């Protein structure tokens, strides 16, 4: 046999989710993102315990406006302070489109799946967080 | 170097300036920590505008 | 030695405005600060040196371990004078700091200039001296402080400390008559110095 794929639920702590929404709608229309810190256990539950921002561009999401030089130093960062563990992917906020992945957003996670397989693009609406619903 | 020289046998002794030279030792020391000092301030500064006009290029 | 990480403590205090040593004490710990860090730096470069200050009514970090020789002199630049060390308080505050280090084969060092005589507890110092040694910190005592007339409660520290540990602990005393503080300091045994293992 292979190897099979199957469900997983994406667990975003309450840390992770204000970040990601103040960060996110606080530098819209301009495209913001950052990496996802956390763990993968189980098969079933993906759990990000934290994100930070990455610099923003107005070249908005590009796969050479991830930055790793950027990310290198965060990393470090955290593991002065011990909270370094597993980056397990990135997101992006996409302004008051959707959630779907763009073409060229389609090559910058395919560039984190092969790093780490269990890799996640979550992608962020602020402008429609505003509602009753938080539209992720 | 207008002193330390046959200007000044006259005007102190010739130990005087013998001393002179080694209080002026002292000196550079002291000189050569603070341009040191400098030295370090100036490699920093330069390279913290590196980090500024990075993302001001990226916009531009 | 090689493979070494150093707190140097530098005493901060109004007797280093005397004129002793060249041409204040002050003055002179700035010279001295530069030639120990290129001494250790030749012998292995992978060692660091922090700075620590007794400047104000309590110790600070004016720099943690970097292996910049910029930053421990941009350090001096920032401490101030009026303040007094006191060196219980120190110890235990370079104790934490030597817990950072580059890498962990970087061994525990404590450097120490005294310019003042001391007027902490000789016993309550007794007990800080037998901690440092658990943490596998030895101290090296540059004494030109307690000897402006005062006794050596520094005797009974240095012999605390001192056990099979290859981190061995020093009491250095420098000519307090002029021949350049950072002179006889450099000249002096320091990256020929022995362990006790």
């Amino acid at each position: 046999t292979g190897r099979d794929d199957t469900k997983e639920t994406v667990y975003i702590s309450s840390i992770a989710l204000l970040k990601m929404l103040k960060h996110g709608r606080a530098g819209v229309p301009m495209e913001v993102m950052g990496l996802m810190l956390g763990e993968f256990v189980d098969d079933y539950t993906v759990n990000v315990v934290d994100v930070f921002a990455m610099p923003q561009s107005g070249t908005g999401v590009s796969v050479e406006a991830v930055d790793d030089v950027f990310q290198a130093k965060m990393m470090d960062m955290l593991k002065q302070t011990g909270r370094d563990q597993m980056v397990v992917g990135w997101y992006h906020s996409h302004p008051g489109f959707g959630c779907w992945l763009s073409s060229v957003d389609v090559n910058t996670q395919k560039s984190f799946e092969q790093l780490n397989s269990r890799a996640v693009a979550v992608v962020v609406d602020p402008i429609q967080s505003v509602k009753g619903k938080v539209v992720i | 170097g207008d002193d330390e020289l046959d200007q000044e046998i006259l005007n102190l002794s010739t130990q005087e300036l013998q001393t002179r030279a080694k209080l002026l030792d002292n000196e550079i020391r002291i000189f050569r920590s603070e341009l040191q000092r400098l030295s370090h301030e100036n490699n920093v500064m330069l390279e913290k505008i590196k980090d500024n006009k990075e993302k001001i290029k990226n916009n531009r | 030695m090689v493979l070494e990480a150093t707190v140097l403590v530098i005493d901060n205090s109004e007797y280093s405005r005397n004129g002793d040593f060249p041409r204040t004490r002050f003055e002179a710990q700035i010279d001295s600060v530069e030639f120990i860090f290129q001494a250790k730096r030749n012998s292995n470069p992978e060692n660091t040196v922090g700075l620590i200050s007794g400047a104000g009514a309590n110790p600070r970090v004016l720099s943690t371990f970097t292996a910049e020789f910029g930053k421990i002199l941009a350090g001096l630049h920032d401490t101030q004078i009026e303040g007094k060390l006191h060196m219980a308080t120190a110890l235990q505050i370079a104790q934490l700091t030597l817990k950072h280090r580059q890498n962990k084969v970087q061994h525990q060092r404590i450097v120490a200039f005294v310019c003042s005589p001391i007027s902490d507890s000789r016993d309550e110092l007794i007990r800080l001296a037998k901690t440092l040694k658990k943490n596998n910190v030895a101290v090296d005592i540059i004494n030109f402080g307690e000897i402006e007339q005062n006794t050596e409660l520094l005797d009974e520290f240095i012999a605390a400390v001192n056990n099979p540990q290859e981190e061995t602990s020093h009491l250095l005393t420098v000519t307090p008559g002029p021949r350049l503080l950072y002179e006889n300091i450099a000249s002096s045994p320091i990256i020929l110095e022995e362990g006790s293992s």
